[PDB]
């Protein structure tokens, strides 16, 4: 009827995200900027969107609190710096846990994506994808039971039907 | 339903749909190696004349 999504929850329960939220935010922050974790309660509690991407909106509105934060912004360039580190880690996701081999890689139907996708499962070759099931990679919700289906299939079709050209 | 429609159909086409497994297939193997069932038969649909609808 309004056309957003919505959630519901408890007041209590409401409390105990925002605390979880604050506790994740805080851990998240003190991470990625190393400042002390008694000044970023004190900051995260009139902080709205506590930690995340807030340098493009108005910071002089947190001059009017306690304390000065000349500095802070060169410390957002670091998060950039980390960034580009957890971009190494996506890299890792892609590389480090069961990276496909080259013959998963370029079984026809199947996209890098799909690929990491279901080798992520410990999978790493076309074989191994051949040995998993339709229930099996129905565990992940980017691969449907039909796709499923026609990438073991082809998987099968290429290990049996690998000695014809 | 029945293992006479796993007799109407054939292995091949059974082993051309992913719905089987690794482990499904040897089960079907080691089913079949009794000989009563997926032996390559045809049917008329369901009934053979020994299994008359009386």
């Amino acid at each position: 009827l309004s056309g957003w999504e919505l959630n519901v929850m408890t007041v209590d329960d409401l409390q105990a995200k925002h605390q979880a939220e604050a506790h994740a935010a805080i851990d998240t922050f003190t991470k990625y900027l190393d400042i002390d974790e008694d000044f970023a309660t004190v900051l995260v509690e009139e902080g709205f969107s506590t930690l995340e991407e807030l340098a493009y909106v108005p910071m002089k509105e947190l001059l009017e609190i306690e304390g000065l934060d000349e500095p802070t912004v060169e410390a957002l360039r670091e998060r950039a710096k980390n960034a580009l580190a957890t971009i190494a880690q996506a890299q890792e996701e892609s590389l480090g846990d069961n990276k496909p081999a080259d013959d998963l890689l370029n079984l026809e139907g199947v996209d890098r994506d799909l690929a990491f996708k279901l080798a992520a499962r410990g999978v790493c070759t076309l074989e191994d994808l051949a040995e998993q099931g339709i229930d099996d990679l129905a565990d992940i919700e980017g691969l449907t039971d039909e796709k499923a289906g026609a990438l073991i299939m082809a998987a099968r079709n290429i290990c049996w039907f690998g000695d014809e050209a | 339903h029945y293992i006479g429609d796993l007799v109407q159909r054939t292995e091949v086409e059974l082993l051309k749909t992913p719905n089987l497994g690794k482990k499904s297939l040897t089960e079907i193997k080691d089913v079949l190696a009794s000989r009563g069932l997926s032996l390559g038969m045809r049917l008329e649909n369901w009934p053979p004349a020994s299994i008359a609808d009386e």
